[PDB]
RNA sequence: GCCGUCGCUGGCAGUCGGCAGAGCGAGAAAGAGAGUGGCGCGGACGCUACGCCGCGACGAGUAGGAGGGCCGCUGCGGUG
RNA sequence: UGGAAUGCGAGUGCCUAGUGGGCCACUUUUGGUAAGCAGAACUGGCGCUGCGGGAUGAACCGAACGCCGGGUUAAGGCGCC
RNA sequence: GGGCCCGGGGGGCCACGCGUCCCCCGCGAGCGCACGGGGUCGGCGGCGAUGUCGGCUACCCACCCGACCCGUCUUGAAACACGGACCAAGGAGUCUAACACGUGCGCGAGUCGGGGGCUACGAAAGCCGCCGUGGCGCAAUGAAGGUGAAGGCCGGCGGCGCGCCGCCGGCCGAGGUGGGAUCCCGAGGCCUUCCAGUCCGCCGAGGGCGCACCACCGGCCCGUCUCGCCCGCCGCGCCGG
RNA sequence: AGGGCGUGAAACCGUUAAGAGGUAAACGGGUGGGGUCCGCGCAGUCCGCCCGGAGGAUUCAACCCGGCGGCGCGGUCCGGCCGUGCCGGCGGGGCGGAUCUCCCGCUCCCGUCGGCGGGGGACCGCCCCCCGGCCGGCGACCGGCCGCCGCCGGGCGCAUU
RNA sequence: AGACCCACUCCCCGGCGCCGGGGGGCCCAAGUCCUUCUGAUCGAGGCCCAGCCCGUGGACGGUGUGAGGCCGGUAGCGGCCCCCGGCGCGCCGGGCCCGGGUCUUCCCGGAGUCGGGUUGCUUGGGAAUGCAGCCCAAAGCGGGUGGUAAACUCCAUCUAA
């Protein structure tokens, strides 16, 4: 959970352009499906409009 | 992990609760394998009781 | 890791079928279509896949190369075997045992190859 | 009815509270409406600062806050007088005036006087008729560089005078802070009665003397 | 608290193990060199432990280091260190019951008159 | 969510979980805190001693700003300054003591819980406790009163 | 015999294969230890570990509590 | 020589519904001529509970209940029903 | 009768190498049968294309045994207690606020931007940090004025008379007893031709550090009561400690 | 779908068909009889190995060429990225600090001297980037060569395979 | 107001003329291509490398299903045409003859109101928060407030009717 390899940048023609970028550390962050589903659950209610009889 | 966020006033990546998730590798390592008792993989099914008399 | 990725997809996957008290997985490189850690064809570094050839002659054996785990385009090596029934299995048996490439999938691959070959015989 | 242990609660729902529930579903609309009015006001008054007129520094009342300064309402007439700005002219060049406010101490008076003089230095002043520059108008060279300032004008901040470490003298060491505090309370508590006792005793002794 | 329990005689060069979070204590001045294993360590407690030369393990690293738990010092946080345990026991209105009542506000006007002084009815 | 609640499990069960004998009636016992000195007395005396009666003086127009006096113990005193302040003064030879101004940190009174590191310090504050003053003096410090 | 529950907070990561060697149920602690001197290319299933397997006991129920529903209805985000 | 027998894993803490009309039997027992009456003690029951017997029956006798096969019983029975 | 049924002078023994000293007088090979860790046959027969074979349950009918109509209040309902002629659709623990405890997640002596501001889905989301004002927590206690959370030892001095109080300077230092998961040490020991002694492990009497938690005993903070001797000073006080 | 016409339920009714009928009907358990249909039944399974008879080949192994792949403690091959490692850097920098400190604006006082605010600099902590040495990974992170092995394509093998 | 120094010509009203957001109207991409299902289709299949064509337009609606390309639309700092408004620039007839500082001398305030008693209502406002009726009824270094009634005394802060 510490390795950060080099990622290739592809040109608009689908070929590697020769440039490389070290993998950002965020892509090694803990993957928590329970947290994501909790946040997605509660944030998705914030764009609701009220209804009432 | 080493450098805090620069564009967020005060933030850093969430820490890992488990650094190595390769459970198969962890269990097959000599360190753990040396501490194990021998497995008991023999099934002792029910014996039918026959009357000795 | 494989174990981490299984914990994310064991019950949430576009390939998961839960129906009639049965569970199946429709992803490639799953030798039994089984929603299982052993037979999942996505989460392991090495995987074995047996498929029928694009034409109904022979089988295609897929093995995951070691290096490009994050590069789907170059990840899988496909080999077409269109020999007789016994010869096809012998190649598959050797590609697994001799290379020690998932030796625990040996019979699953061999049983799948027989089922694909048997399917390609004329239907009576 | 109460059930086992718990808190005794007195909710204030014995009126027709449902008749007067203020929902906040118009909150995002209000925020857009206010923002749209800030931008339209900034365009109208440009290049004058959008935040508005410069405000003076003031010390918050009461002992809970008198350690903090903040923005006041307007500069006192004394501060404008000391800085040589006419009170009626002041507003016309973006200076807030407060005829009510007093200046009890010199330090706060001079802090705001310096504030005004500094503001008067950064003030770019355009001619009333662009083709006819006048005595006080800023030069043409510095008018082409005029831009609208965003945020409060010369923001007010609480700055603490960092005091560097020093050797402790024997005088400070022997100081008795708690004992000094306790005696100060007693003297302030007994001041009036003590003088009342001194006055009566003097009269008592005098009547015996004479 | 970890330093206090890891400073007792005979516990040198042992791994402190807590199934929980290691918080920081600003009231401490000097942090010695510890070797700890925890589920979580607060951001400021990590810098202090590491700055002193200590090591912070994760429970998967403890298994590789100490498969059987040898050379460890298992530690627990205070369990009765919670506001709720102030409110448990004999009801506050019983003799010698130092239980904490449930009051919306705290002050002279909030459950102090009758039953809490002899001057108003009684006390116990 | 209502799909996780008892009401979904009380479907087809007569009485909806309130009993066949006592039933669920409107307000048996009174509304709110009724009955305190009456049929609800045991609850109030058992769990809310002191609830009834009056104690102490009244104060009209209380202004809580006037009594504002946040306090800090001596065990947390050195957190009001940077870490490099304490180590630099710990390792300096002149004997110069750093100034800790509690009012700048938002405290008015210094209290004596805890122990101080063996290190001279100059403490400013509106108020001090007796044991706080002795402990600050025990390490060679000085107490300074501000207004 | 079969179903379920409870218990053993039971067993299985050892599928350690031709870089091989098949055991750890057995009355009675602790090593199928390490060393130093005196032709064939083969070997079922398994393991959704939230899984699979074994053994033993047990099973009435109003009011009431709890668990599990690959029970059912309508709409939303994803997916098929 | 864990200092009688026997049996059994225990301790502990939170939150908590319903209930707060009961009634019946052996023994003991108050009032009353007595009551399928009113009131108590003990245990056990019915209430909440089916099942075999008492023809029938809230409580009696036997016995308590997952869905089944074989065997044997309890209390009761074996002219015919 | 009991003494491996003491010792001497026809019938069963889970006796059967031997060198010895002497009480007393560590591996043979095979093969086969089975009252042996729960059933098999390496045993057979008949019938079958237009009237016959199989089909639990389901449709109708018959018979034997069983069998009173539900919901409800009730000690007790099949009741001569009440509602119910029948069918469809509708029909009853919800939502807001407060509180309590439990559980899950985030961060952690902190935490929270909820109000405000900045920058189709989107009224979303993102950001603020000299926007953390503010809430809750980090301190209690008293009606209040207010106060507001360990000590011991060494050396020296003043007073009273080896002991006590006060003042100085140096050392150590957040309590103890009982129980206590876990951990640590290890008397001895875990075999294979026989001895010596190693490297790794492994069990273990006894002995230690003792988590959390509980019981008990001390300590400290605030109110109040009793007793009493001192210490401070810009205010010598109906002062303060 | 024939003008209150999409679909067209139940209760209730007409007719047709089958069955039955003196303890109101209905109901649980166990069979039996009869129908409605279903098996789209009616000489009854499939699979592996081996023996034998008949045939027929995009014919077997072994060798040669080429591609791809796995593994290598290659006992210690080269090159790479790279260490949420450790060391030496006159290293070229960003962030933070309640650690210290030559320039200016305003201001009190005689043309001076002192105070507020505004900036360098030094120092410390952390991070990024450059350079050198050890140990290290490449199993969330690989190339070239060499070796072994496997697979595939093409040759050659032409028949007791 | 006066004296003394100092500084001042653009500020507005009514008319007249010229130059750079709002309402309305009209328009602006691309398949009805080849097979085929259907009562009819907007369905299915196809449209060389490449990938039918447009796409800043794949919102929606209509049309004999189910349509980015059939029609309306949708997109666009797209276009054209009217009307209104806003903002500048000149000409004419008018008004104003406008200020700052320092001294000298002058002037300065709201009454049947305040305030007080009592009554009634009202407030969290408690020896009376606010309001109202009746009675009494002001002062001018005064008056009001200073959350416990009152006398004396300092202070603070405003200036009611
Ligand atoms: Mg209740
Ligand atoms: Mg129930
Ligand atoms: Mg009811
Ligand atoms: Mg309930
Ligand atoms: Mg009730
Ligand atoms: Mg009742
Ligand atoms: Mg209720
Ligand atoms: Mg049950
Ligand atoms: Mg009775
Ligand atoms: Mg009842
Ligand atoms: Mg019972
Ligand atoms: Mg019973
Ligand atoms: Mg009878
Ligand atoms: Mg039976
Ligand atoms: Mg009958
Ligand atoms: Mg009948
Ligand atoms: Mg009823
Ligand atoms: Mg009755
Ligand atoms: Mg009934
Ligand atoms: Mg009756
Ligand atoms: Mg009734
Ligand atoms: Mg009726
Ligand atoms: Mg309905
Ligand atoms: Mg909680
Ligand atoms: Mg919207
Ligand atoms: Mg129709
Ligand atoms: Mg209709
Ligand atoms: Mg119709
Ligand atoms: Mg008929
Ligand atoms: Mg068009
Ligand atoms: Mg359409
Ligand atoms: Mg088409
Ligand atoms: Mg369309
Ligand atoms: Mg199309
Ligand atoms: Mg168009
Ligand atoms: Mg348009
Ligand atoms: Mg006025
Ligand atoms: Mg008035
Ligand atoms: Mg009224
Ligand atoms: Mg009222
Ligand atoms: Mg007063």
């Amino acid at each position: 959970a510490c390795a950060r390899p080099l990622i290739s940048v592809y040109s608009e023609k689908g070929e590697s352009s020769g440039k490389n970028v070290t993998l950002p550390a965020v892509f090694k962050a803990p993957i928590r499906p329970d947290i994501v589903n909790f946040v997605h659950t509660n944030l998705r209610k914030n764009n609701r409009q009220p209804y009432a009889v | 992990w080493r450098k805090a966020a620069s564009l967020k006033s005060n933030y850093n990546l969430p820490m890992h609760k488990m650094l190595n998730t390769d459970l198969s590798r962890i269990l097959k390592s000599p360190e753990i394998q040396r501490a194990l008792r021998a497995p008991r993989k023999k099934i002792h099914r029910r014996v039918l009781k026959k009357n000795p008399l | 890791s494989a174990h981490l990725q299984w914990m994310v997809v064991r019950n949430c996957s576009s390939f998961l079928i839960k129906r009639n008290k049965q569970t199946y997985s429709t992803e490639p490189n799953n030798l039994k279509a089984r929603n299982s850690f052993r037979y999942n064809g996505l989460i392991h570094r090495k995987t074995v896949g047996v498929e029928p050839a694009a034409d109904g002659k022979g089988v295609v054996v897929v093995m995951k190369r070691r290096s490009g785990q994050r590069k789907p385009a170059t990840s899988y090596v496909r080999t077409t075997i269109n020999k007789n029934a016994r010869a096809t299995l012998s190649s598959i048996r050797h590609m697994i045992r001799k290379n020690k490439y998932h030796p625990d999938l040996r019979m699953a691959a061999i049983r799948r190859a027989s089922a694909i070959l048997r399917s390609q015989k004329p239907v009576m | 009815a109460p059930s086992r242990n718990g808190m005794i609660l007195k909710p204030h729902f014995h009126k027709d509270w449902q008749r007067r529930v203020a929902t906040w579903f118009n909150q995002p609309a209000r925020k857009i409406r206010r923002r749209k009015a800030r931008q339209a006001r900034a365009r109208r008054i440009a290049p004058r600062p959008a935040a508005g007129p410069i405000r003076p520094i003031v010390r918050c009342p009461t002992v809970r806050y008198h350690t903090k300064v903040r923005a006041g309402r307007g500069f006192s007439l004394e501060e404008l007088r000391v800085a040589g700005i006419h009170k009626k002219v002041a507003r016309t060049i973006g200076i807030s005036v407060d005829p009510r406010r007093r200046n009890k101490s010199t330090e706060s008076l001079q802090a705001n006087v310096q504030r005004l003089k500094e503001y008067r230095s950064k003030l770019v002043l355009f001619p009333r008729k662009p083709s006819a520059p006048k005595k006080g108008d800023s030069s043409a060279e510095e008018l082409k560089l005029a831009t609208q300032l965003t945020g409060p004008v010369m923001p007010i901040r609480n700055v603490f005078k960092k005091e560097k470490a020093r050797v402790i003298t024997e005088e400070e060491k022997n100081f008795k802070a708690f004992a000094s505090l306790r005696m100060a309370r007693a003297n302030a508590r007994l001041f009036g009665i003590r003088a009342k006792r001194a006055k009566e005793a003097a009269e008592q002794d005098v009547e015996k003397k004479k | 608290r970890m330093i206090r329990k890891m400073k007792l005689p005979g516990r040198e060069n042992k791994t402190a193990v807590v199934v929980g979070t290691v918080t920081d204590d600003v009231r401490v001045q000097e942090v010695p060199k510890l070797k700890v294993c925890a589920l979580r360590v607060t951001s400021r407690a990590r810098s202090r432990i590491l700055k002193a030369g200590g090591k912070i393990l994760t429970f998967d690293q403890l298994a590789l280091d100490s498969p059987k738990g040898r050379g460890t010092v298992l530690l627990s946080g205070p369990r009765k260190g919670r506001e709720v345990y102030r409110h448990f026991g004999k009801a506050p209105g019983t003799p010698h019951s130092h239980t904490k009542p449930y009051v919306r506000s705290k002050g002279r006007k909030f459950e102090r008159a009758r039953g809490r002084r002899a001057s108003r009815g009684y006390k116990n | 969510p209502s799909r996780l609640r008892k009401t979904r499990k009380l479907r087809g069960h007569v009485s909806h979980g309130h009993g066949r004998i006592g039933k669920h009636r409107k307000h048996p016992g009174g509304r709110g805190n009724a009955g305190g000195m009456h049929h609800h007395r045991i609850n109030f005396d058992k769990y809310h001693p002191g609830y009834f009666g009056k104690v102490g003086m009244r104060h009209y127009h209380l202004k809580r700003n006037q009594s504002f006096c946040p306090t800090v113990n001596l065990d947390k005193l050195w957190t009001l300054v940077s870490e490099q302040t304490r180590v630099n003064a710990a390792k300096n030879k002149t004997g110069a003591a750093p100034i800790i101004d509690v009012v700048r940190s938002g405290y008015y009174k210094v209290l004596g819980k805890g122990k101080l590191p063996k290190q001279p310090v100059i403490v400013k504050a509106k108020f001090f406790s007796r044991r706080a003053e002795e402990k600050i003096k025990g390490v060679g410090g000085a107490c300074v009163l501000v207004a």
